[PDB]
């Protein structure tokens, strides 16, 4: 489903609770290492509140296991992201996706 | 039926509907932000502020799928919830998630009938019985839904694009009985949340002919101790 692999611990202590605002810096990269998309490229940070539905499973599973300030590696098999479909465009047919995604608040 | 269109089909009600449509051996398209690996085919929107992007990008999609084939209907039923008065910190992010979710999907299927739709063929549009009210606590929401009941009645009118002797009808529920909500809402009156079959065995009558609405009907759907009535709204 989700691998969640660190790259640089967090606090250890403050971890998101459903209803939480969770305030991200992330790359998304093909299986092969090929970035397809960065908010840091934006300047700007993704925000996503974790039980409404807002993001794929790998996310949705992934992001909650994490701390405030962790830097985290996820691999999401293609069922827990675009599955077999994919994103024609963006992400191919039943793509692996790697996100480097750091947890930098909760609001 | 043979052929429906679910605008929405990972929804918890468009997900109920692509099930019941591939048990009937109809093809079904979902359109959505991620796939329903139980439809036949899907398309999916992408995430951008851009109305004119999504929306062009949606209708080209479409119209390679279908080609020169025309659908018996388009079952819109995309839309969330999120809540707030219009004093919240939180009212213009919500707003414009509702307006994405309700105003931008209605919009792109009503034209997606005009293209594709057969004649006498369904669009379905996803109101809500709130907003024939102010909703002073859930400003985006009631706004984006009252839109969509305005619009029904725009394609109901002469020259609207629709085809000949199709129908959009909007449906005006309260609370659908689903999985998030019985575990957002745990202490709740289930039984007056309208169980999913319910509208998806109306759908089903809708499509087919039976006991079919008036183009820019306005459809209460409300659940009273397990047992759903329909009642027309008048705008
Ligand atoms: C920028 C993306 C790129 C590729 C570059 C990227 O890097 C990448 O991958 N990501 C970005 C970084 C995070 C990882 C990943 C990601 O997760 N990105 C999401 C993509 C959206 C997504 C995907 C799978 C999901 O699984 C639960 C959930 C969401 C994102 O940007 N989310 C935030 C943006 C603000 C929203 C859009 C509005 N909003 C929402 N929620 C639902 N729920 C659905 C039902 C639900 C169970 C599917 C519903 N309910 C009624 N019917 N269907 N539907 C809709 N639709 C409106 C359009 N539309 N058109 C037809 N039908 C519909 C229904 N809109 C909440 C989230
Ligand atoms: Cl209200």
């Amino acid at each position: 489903g989700v691998q969640v692999e660190t790259i640089s611990p967090g606090d250890g202590r403050t971890f998101p609770k459903r209803g939480q605002t969770c305030v991200v810096h992330y790359t998304g990269m093909l299986e092969d290492g090929k970035k397809f998309d960065s908010s840091r490229d934006r300047n700007k940070p993704f925000k996503f509140m974790l039980g409404k539905q807002e993001v794929i499973r790998g996310w949705e599973e992934g992001v909650a296991q994490m701390s405030v300030g962790q830097r985290a590696k996820l691999t999401i098999s293609p069922d827990y992201a675009y599955g077999a479909t994919g994103h024609p465009g963006i992400i191919p047919p039943h793509a692996t996706l790697v996100f480097d995604v750091e947890l930098l608040k909760l609001e | 039926a043979r052929r429906v269109l679910v605008y929405g089909g990972r929804g918890a009600l468009g997900s109920r509907c692509v099930q019941a449509f591939r048990a009937r051996n109809w093809w079904v398209a979902s359109v959505d932000v991620v796939e329903n690996e139980e439809a036949s085919a899907s398309i999916i929107v992408k995430m951008t502020d851009s109305f004119t992007e999504q929306a062009d990008q949606v209708t080209a999609e479409v119209g390679k799928l279908l080609g020169e084939e025309k659908v018996d209907a388009i079952l819109c039923v995309a839309g969330g919830w999120a809540g707030g008065n219009a004093k919240s910190k939180s009212l213009f992010k919500n707003c414009d998630l509702m307006w994405k979710q309700s105003i931008w999907t209605s919009t792109i299927s009503s034209h997606l009938a005009t293209k594709h739709l057969k004649e006498g063929g369904l669009l379905t549009l996803a109101g809500a019985k709130a907003a024939l009210d102010g909703t002073p606590g859930m400003i985006g929401y009631g706004m984006a839904k009252g839109a969509v009941h305005q619009l029904c009645q725009s394609l109901a009118g002469k020259n609207s694009g629709m085809p000949p002797g199709a129908a959009a009808i909007a449906v005006l529920p309260v609370t659908l009985d689903t999985p998030m909500n019985r575990k957002s809402m745990p202490e709740a009156d289930f039984s007056s949340w309208t169980p999913l079959e319910f509208l998806v065995e109306t759908f089903h009558d809708w499509i087919t002919g039976k006991n079919r609405p008036s183009s820019g009907s306005l459809i209460q759907v409300v659940t009273t101790e397990g047992r759903t009535e329909l009642t027309p709204a008048y705008f």
